[PDB]
């Protein structure tokens, strides 16, 4: 009743069912991995081949869809394993897989086409002119909530400038103990913008994690340019609210859930492991801010290769010998 | 875990 299909609860995989719906419905990354040879790959192992299988079954299958042959593949069948890893670290496991997979075949460096970002972090001296710039690449933001009113404050609060000043001076190696101030300046941002809220923060007092249940704010469209350094017309950093992965609850009871606007349109539902149902706008947005009930993942995706992103796909974009192959499974079940 | 950090998820030791 609401054309997309949802997954089966086998116990407690967390934030494994809203992740697979955000990566399953990033529809560039979808045809990619259709594309992937795994013909000749082993199914008890195959992770590739394993994640093939569930967008596949989430493409075409009436009932709930199963992941248990996913949990297996790349070793997290105990109950406890996904408790012990963050959604982003699911993600970079499930990345890397398919793009090294990917690697010397036709749709290789996909990965990097939609998730890579460029990130530089400097140290610049006060007194002398001694300055440590360094590049590095990112596939996800972590951002700072406590105290930040919206998404606007976590970007300010990630690229303002430190002060090496006192005891904290930076060491300069010939140039000796300087003042300095240390800071990050993004270059570019992916298409595809993953941002993980800090929502949750572990003291070493009390032996338990503590939820960040304040009010954060985010937008249906985040024009990011101004935190761009060398920003180009024609190509802003303007970005649409695609996922939001929502966590409710305390320090103990928790739920995952996660909503979405499959075509980019601004029609949501909410899906909530097996149940997916449709769900107004700001249910999906406004009620998900806090202040209980709120997010601790965003995707965003940039307007200009929304479409390309967020790409139609159709039966025919599923290869033949991955069908019968998967279809050949589907069989020796029954 | 031995020191303040953040998480997005009520992330457990081992």
């Amino acid at each position: 009743h609401t054309g997309y299909v949802g997954l089966k609860n086998q116990g407690a995989t967390c934030y494994m069912n809203s992740l697979l719906q955000t990566l399953f419905f990033t529809n560039q990354l979808r045809k990619a991995v259709y594309m992937m040879p795994t013909e000749g790959d082993d199914s008890s192992k195959s992770v590739p081949l394993a994640l093939q299988r569930v967008f596949y079954e989430l493409q075409h299958s009436d009932k709930p869809v199963g992941t248990k042959k996913l949990t297996k593949s790349f070793g997290w069948e105990t109950l406890d394993s996904f408790m012990q890893h963050d959604v982003q670290e699911l993600c970079r496991v499930l990345l890397d897989n398919v793009e090294n997979k990917m690697k010397g075949t036709c749709v290789e460096g996909t990965i990097p086409k939609l998730f890579r970002g460029k990130m530089v972090s400097y140290i610049q001296c006060k007194e002398v002119d001694y300055r440590s710039d360094r590049r590095e690449d990112y596939y996800d933001i972590q951002l700072s909530i406590k105290g930040k009113k919206n998404i606007f404050e976590s970007f300010v609060d990630y690229v303002a400038v430190e002060q090496l000043d006192g005891d904290n001076k930076y060491d300069a190696g010939e140039h000796g103990l300087q003042e300095a101030e240390k800071g990050v300046k993004f270059l570019t941002l992916p298409p595809v913008l993953h941002l993980q809220l800090m929502r949750f923060m572990y003291d070493p007092q009390t032996d338990q994690n503590i939820k960040i249940n304040d009010r954060f704010e985010f937008p249906e469209q985040l024009p990011l340019d101004e935190f761009l350094q060398k920003t180009d017309p024609k190509d802003p950093a303007n970005y649409i609210l695609h996922a939001v992965l929502v966590h409710s609850g305390d320090n103990h009871g928790g739920h995952y859930v996660v909503y979405l606007n499959p075509k980019g349109d601004g029609k949501w539902c909410k899906f909530d492991d097996d149940v997916v149902s449709r769900c107004t706008k700001e249910e999906a947005i406004e009620h998900n801010y806090g202040g209980c009930t709120n997010a601790y993942m965003l995707v965003y995706i940039r307007e200009s290769k929304l479409s390309e992103v967020l790409q139609a796909v159709t039966d025919h974009d599923i290869p033949q010998q991955l069908v019968e192959r998967l279809q050949e499974e589907k069989r020796i079940e029954a | 875990f031995f020191r303040i950090r953040y998480f997005a998820t009520n992330v457990r030791c081992k």
